[PDB]
């Protein structure tokens, strides 16, 4: 006869939603993160096939919540620019101006407060044409009727720092090591890790910037590739090099506005004012789109024409490629990259810079990016795309893909797609021949 | 795709006629009831699932390459145009005349 | 109770533009996609497009691309549909339908507006 | 191997390495880390109390006096311990798990009373 | 097949000490318990010793409980039996057998599957 | 009978329901709830440590080697186990509980030393 | 003497007071600080109790084990270890060998638990 025997410590787990904690080696990766052991461990699980679903993984929601909370906290011990919503007297900037940035930078004078309440000062600052709406040459900041504005602290860097998400004791992180993994379904090669890899909290739309490349071939990941309402995450096999610049020699002035509070403002552009263009390698980009089309044909057919076109419309954050380069917020016009028909040098993108940014598509909390002095270089790797598919087609042998995004969680799904968090249940029973 | 539906279904109360959505792909088949003079409403969420608050009389099913809506009995109140849908594609409408 | 209230019926001439409003109530506007659909003048329902109000993103049916502009005003939770260069084929009942979470369930379907095109 | 390394191994092989899993059971992130730590402590202590009321405190492989009912699983020992993994077994007996726990508790109660009575037999 | 090849020998003083060794092949060594069973020259069988799969557990009859040591080396797939002191009643052919006990995880045995050819131990 | 269901019951009857009452022993609002949970955990661990140092770890009904002193209660076994509740008994001997616990610790210390010597006698 | 009273005593004398040092392990910025300190104390206690549990020493303060002593760790005789040494000097002396001893204790208990399970299999 067989008897119940109780075992404690069996390698059993079930899917669960728990809170993970930050570890790291600044807005992100602050001193509240614990230090990371320099020796990671990865305990490969032989003979184990686990079901993954990157589209319902709660650590993407946890990542999003942590990023929102860190962003909100970093703006708390900083100067709130409530007195800056005043009537601006603005004229156009014509000193050495080029023919491309025509009517983009505006010289604006205004009556600013000073250290003493009794007195006011007449001061001037340069503003972009996206951060000025026209009341009634009288202008105001775009946020003054929708949001309170906080200035970012000048000593806090906006550079992303890799953050490792680690599970608490009693829980485990399972990493899918397969190379053809499409985001859903069984994974025959699973390993257990203490923490995730170093994930940079890069904020971008349209195109994905720095990150982890696909190991074998370009991967097309969607919850439902035939459903229009879902975003398509394209993970590159090889990076596409992008060099964005802010060629203007800028300078920063400090305007005292109150008892210890200061506003950092643009003073003048030393030299010619030129467009902050960005260059993406042309041959690499075309080769990459050829790979993307070759992979899409496995989902839509090998007799379907694949078309690329630019964004159909929406806010500046989603119709242009937004990113943080050197502390400035760039919105680059990627309608020179999604223009092609696929039948079965470098590319220069104009960009705009915005100083009044309403991050995470919220209403009521605006931030003022203080200007950075000097020219600005960024060299980075395009590692993926967020595409959508145009619906309602009447020509059945062709598909049109346009860039999309704007929901930042779909950026982090490109990094957390390999990881699932499970709860360990070490207690179990089994029949044996032993009797107490 | 190009969903094909039966243009006219006829009967009387208790006949329990069934409407067929020919040409649908698998999963996420939805059904809509359209009363002239009023905006339509969603009868079947997905294949068979129904919204809370709608009578149990309507029940969906699938037959591999065909979907269907079964009415347990053509009550007099329930006359309208019924449209099946997979993603954005709509059928031609079934005139459910009593 | 979630409700979607649309503007009244309008009659326009060929070549004119029409902006149809849809005010949402009873739910958080930003979290659910809006879908605009035609009834067509005595034919079945025809889908024209959707808009994601949280980002403002739009997805237009191929046959209407270049003619329809979708937008919103998030401060009073209202979506807008603008049709340019109207033609006699465009007379129809027009509806705004919320989305069921994500995907293509059109759930709440509003009240509709009759756009008439004639000379 | 290390933590959960035996998950794909057989039950009679994974049961040889029970201490490896057992040793791994123990502001934005201040309160979240504190909640996670309290949760881990609570789950560990609930498991230890549950082992305690069964009379299995301090042991990882604990034999009991509850007979195996063939309705829970009628597979023999060569199919459970040699040709099965723990995750498959957990799926197999999940429905009946609480029933087993109840019987274990009841068994310990009887064996707790009987032992007391023996200690009273002067 | 399963083959159990004893070596040992037999020429021992009445108060002497001897060691038998037994090799096994044809099956997984580390999963069977083993035993020694002796047969006096012309009489019946007697069980002598039992060793578990892992070599940690030993069991003996009372008549040899303070004299015999049974040991197993799983890595070299060998069994050994060390006898000390001995006595006149120990004249017998000793056989290895696979069986006689099993771990809780595996099915029960309480019988001997394969018997080796054995070796004759005679005390002069 | 559920949690505390035997509270008014006879001690000899209430002593069979120990398990039900043992299983139930385990930003500002987050701090309040964490303080309550940590307090519950600390009280459980203090009771378990106190059982441990008495040599009663893992048991609910633990016999000891400390004789009962008539001064604490000169009542025959029937009057306690058949007629009284645990609340009345707890009130009856509360004055002496801090004495009794101390004696228990001492006896276990002696017992441990005894065990240690036997494991060496050889 | 109470808590840590037998600190300068020999380990023989100090071993009779183990209960005294055992009971002293258990009892918004300051709220979070004190909850972190209390949870830290609880986790350290439970790690020690789990470590004793996987050695087969649960519920005991003086627990004999089946691991032989290795002269390499310390070749001192019991007339110096227990009668002429304190626990601090000892703990400093066998600090470099603690992990090896813990591993041997863990493996010994695993072998003993398997052996006990088999001894109950026998009918
Ligand atoms: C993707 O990765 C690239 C390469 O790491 C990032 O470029 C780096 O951007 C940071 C600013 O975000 C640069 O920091 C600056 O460095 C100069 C060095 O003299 C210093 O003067 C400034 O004060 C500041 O520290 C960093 O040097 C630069 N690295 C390289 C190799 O160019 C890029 O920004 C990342 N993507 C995104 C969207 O941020
Ligand atoms: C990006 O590409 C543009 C266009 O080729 C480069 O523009 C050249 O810039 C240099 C000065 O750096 C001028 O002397 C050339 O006349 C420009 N060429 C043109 C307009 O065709 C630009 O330098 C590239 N830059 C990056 C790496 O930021
Ligand atoms: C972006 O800038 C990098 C340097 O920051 C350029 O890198 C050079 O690339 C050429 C080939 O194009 C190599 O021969 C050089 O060795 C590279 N230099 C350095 C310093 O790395 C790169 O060409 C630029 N990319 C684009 C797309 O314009
Ligand atoms: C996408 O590309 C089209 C061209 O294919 C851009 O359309 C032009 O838009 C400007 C205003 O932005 C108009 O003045 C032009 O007349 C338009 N041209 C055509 C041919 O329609 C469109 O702006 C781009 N969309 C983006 C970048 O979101
Ligand atoms: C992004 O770039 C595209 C093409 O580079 C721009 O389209 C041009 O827009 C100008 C502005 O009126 C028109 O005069 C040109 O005819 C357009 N060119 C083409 C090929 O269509 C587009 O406007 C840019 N996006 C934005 C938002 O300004
Ligand atoms: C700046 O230039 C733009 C060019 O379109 C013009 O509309 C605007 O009125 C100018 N502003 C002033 C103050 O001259
Ligand atoms: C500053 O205030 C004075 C009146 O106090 C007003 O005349 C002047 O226009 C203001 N400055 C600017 C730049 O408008
Ligand atoms: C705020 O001002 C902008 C000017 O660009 C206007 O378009 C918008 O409707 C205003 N919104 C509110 C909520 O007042
Ligand atoms: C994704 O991969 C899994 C496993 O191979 C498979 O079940 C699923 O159908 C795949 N999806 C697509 C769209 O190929
Ligand atoms: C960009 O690609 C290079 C390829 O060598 C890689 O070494 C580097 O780390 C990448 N940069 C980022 C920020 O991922
Ligand atoms: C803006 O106006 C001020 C007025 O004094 C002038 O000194 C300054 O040079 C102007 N800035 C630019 C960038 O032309
Ligand atoms: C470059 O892009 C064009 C776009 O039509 C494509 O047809 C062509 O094949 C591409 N060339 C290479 C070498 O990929
Ligand atoms: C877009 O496409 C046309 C062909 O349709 C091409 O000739 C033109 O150069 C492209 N325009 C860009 C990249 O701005
Ligand atoms: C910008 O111009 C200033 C002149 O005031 C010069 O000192 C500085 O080196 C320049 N910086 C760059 C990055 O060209
Ligand atoms: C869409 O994706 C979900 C989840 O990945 C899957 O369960 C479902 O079957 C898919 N449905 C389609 C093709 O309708
Ligand atoms: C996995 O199973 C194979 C047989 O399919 C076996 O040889 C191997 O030892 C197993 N691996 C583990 C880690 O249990
Ligand atoms: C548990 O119950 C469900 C529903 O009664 C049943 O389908 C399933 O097979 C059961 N699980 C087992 C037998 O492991
Ligand atoms: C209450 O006491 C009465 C006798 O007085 C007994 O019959 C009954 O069972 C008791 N109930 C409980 C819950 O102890
Ligand atoms: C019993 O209690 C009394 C009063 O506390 C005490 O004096 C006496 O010594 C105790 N009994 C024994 C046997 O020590
Ligand atoms: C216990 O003492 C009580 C006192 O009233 C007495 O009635 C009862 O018979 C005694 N029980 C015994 C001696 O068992
Ligand atoms: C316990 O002590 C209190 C205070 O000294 C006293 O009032 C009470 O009567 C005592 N109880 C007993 C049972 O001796
Ligand atoms: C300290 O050592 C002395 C002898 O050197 C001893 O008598 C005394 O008891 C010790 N103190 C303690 C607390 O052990
Ligand atoms: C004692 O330790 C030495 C080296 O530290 C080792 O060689 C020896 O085998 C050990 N002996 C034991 C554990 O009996
Ligand atoms: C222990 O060794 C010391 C020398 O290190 C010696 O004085 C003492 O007598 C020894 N004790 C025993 C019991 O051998």
């Amino acid at each position: 006869n067989l008897w119940v025997t109780v075992y404690y410590g069996v390698p059993v787990w079930k899917d669960a939603e728990t809170t993970l904690f930050c570890a790291s080696d600044n807005v992100w990766a602050t001193h509240a993160c614990v230090p990371t052991d320099p020796n990671p461990q990865e305990i490969h699980l032989e003979n184990v096939t686990e079901e993954f679903n990157m589209w319902k993984n709660n650590m993407v929601e946890q990542m999003h919540t942590d990023i929102i909370s860190l962003w909100d906290q970093s703006l708390k011990p900083c100067v709130k620019l409530t007195p800056l919503c005043v009537t601006l007297q603005c004229t156009n900037v014509t000193n050495n101006i080029t023919d491309d940035m025509r009517g983009e930078l505006k010289n604006c004078s205004f009556n600013m407060t000073t250290e003493l309440r009794d007195k006011k000062q007449k001061v001037y600052s340069l503003f972009y044409r996206l951060d000025v709406v026209q009341i009634n040459k009288e202008y105001r900041l775009i946020n003054c009727n929708t949001s309170a504005i906080t200035q970012a602290c000048p000593k806090v860097s906006f550079e992303p720092i890799p953050i490792h998400y680690c599970a608490p004791a009693g829980f485990a992180i399972l990493k899918c090591k397969d190379k053809k993994f499409n985001g859903t379904g069984p994974c025959p090669s699973v390993s257990t890790v203490q923490c995730t890899h170093g994930i940079k909290p890069v904020v971008s739309t349209q195109l994905l910037l720095n990150g982890s490349l696909a190991e074998e071939e370009v991967m097309i990941r969607s919850e439902n590739i035939t459903n229009n309402a879902k975003n398509i995450l394209v993970q590159f096999n090889t990076p596409v090099q992008i060099n964005c610049t802010r060629p203007n020699n800028n300078t920063r002035k400090s305007i005292r506005i109150g008892p210890g509070q200061a506003f950092y403002a643009t003073g003048d552009i030393i030299g010619d004012i030129r467009q902050a263009h960005c260059n993406v390698s042309k041959a690499t980009w075309n080769e990459t789109l050829g790979k993307v089309v070759k992979q899409l044909r496995k989902h839509f057919g090998n007799n379907t024409i694949i078309r690329f076109a630019n964004s159909s419309g929406g806010d500046l954050e989603v119709t242009t490629h937004s990113f943080n380069c050197g502390g400035e917020f760039f919105y680059c016009n990627t309608s020179g990259l999604f223009n092609s028909t696929w039948i079965s040098d470098s590319i220069t993108l104009p960009c705009r810079i915005k100083q009044i940014i309403n991050m995470w598509q919220r209403i009521g909390q605006a931030m003022y990016a203080p200007p950075i002095q000097g020219v600005i270089r960024c060299v980075s790797n395009i590692t993926g795309l967020i595409l959508t598919r145009d619906g309602g087609s009447t020509n059945s042998t062709t598909e049109t893909f346009r860039p999309g995004g704007g929901d930042m969680r779909d950026n982090w799904r490109s990094e957390l797609y390999k990881y699932k968090v499970v709860k360990i249940e070490p207690l179990g029973v089994a029949p044996t021949r032993c009797k107490r | 795709s190009a969903l094909t539906q039966p243009a006219s279904v006829s009967g009387s109360p208790g006949q329990s006629i069934t409407i067929s959505c020919i040409g649908t792909s698998s999963d996420n088949v939805s059904w809509y009831q359209h009363h002239p003079g009023k905006a339509p409403k969603l009868m079947i969420y997905e294949v068979d699932n129904r919204p809370s608050g709608v009578s149990a009389r309507f029940s969906g099913s699938k037959s591999g390459n065909t979907a269907s809506l079964t009415i347990s009995g053509l009550q007099a109140e329930d006359e309208a145009d019924y449209y099946c849908s997979s993603y954005e594609v709509f059928g031609t409408g079934t005139k459910v005349t009593v | 109770q979630v409700q979607l209230v649309q503007s009244g019926a309008e009659v326009k001439k060929p070549g004119a533009s029409v902006k149809v409003s849809c005010k949402a109530s009873g739910y958080t506007f930003d979290d659910y996609y809006m879908h605009w659909v035609r009834q067509a003048p005595g034919q079945g329902l025809e889908w024209m497009g959707w808009m994601n109000p949280k980002t403002g993103g739009v997805n237009y049916a191929q046959r209407f691309q270049g003619r329809v502009t979708m937008t919103r005003d998030r401060s009073i939770d209202t979506a807008y549909m603008e049709l340019n260069s109207l033609r006699s084929d465009d007379t129809a009942m027009y509806y705004c339908a919320r989305d069921y979470g994500g995907g293509y369930p059109l759930d709440f379907w509003g009240q509709g507006t009759l756009v008439t095109v004639s000379s | 191997l290390g933590f959960l390394g035996a998950a794909g191994s057989t039950m009679g092989a994974a049961s040889m390495t029970l201490t490896v899993q057992a040793r791994n059971l123990l502001t934005v992130w201040g309160i979240k880390q504190l909640q996670a730590r309290v949760l881990a402590v609570e789950r560990y202590l609930r498991d230890q109390q549950l082992l305690g009321i069964w009379g299995c405190s301090g042991k990882l492989i604990c034999c009991t006096n509850v007979p195996w009912n063939s309705s829970w699983s009628n597979r023999n020992l060569s199919e459970i311990w040699d040709n099965m993994t723990w995750l498959q077994w957990d799926k197999e007996i999940s429905n009946y798990t609480q029933i087993i726990y109840g019987l274990l508790e009841e068994s310990q109660n009887q064996q707790e009373k009987n032992e007391q009575d023996l200690l009273a037999l002067d | 097949e399963v083959q159990l090849v004893e070596t040992g020998g037999g020429l021992v003083q009445p108060g002497g000490s001897l060691k038998l060794s037994c090799r096994a092949s044809g099956y997984t060594f580390s999963s069977f318990a083993m035993s020694w069973v002796r047969q006096a020259p012309g009489k019946g069988l007697e069980w002598v010793s039992l060793i578990n799969d892992r070599g940690g557990l030993t069991f003996y009859v009372d008549s040899v409980k303070g004299r015999f040591t049974i040991s197993r080396d799983n890595s070299k797939n060998t069994l050994s039996l060390q006898m000390h002191s001995l006595r006149d009643g120990d004249t017998a052919v000793y056989y290895c057998a696979t069986g006689g006990m099993s771990s809780a995880l595996q099915s029960s045995k309480y019988y001997f599957d394969f018997w080796g050819q054995g070796a004759l131990v005679t005390v002069s």
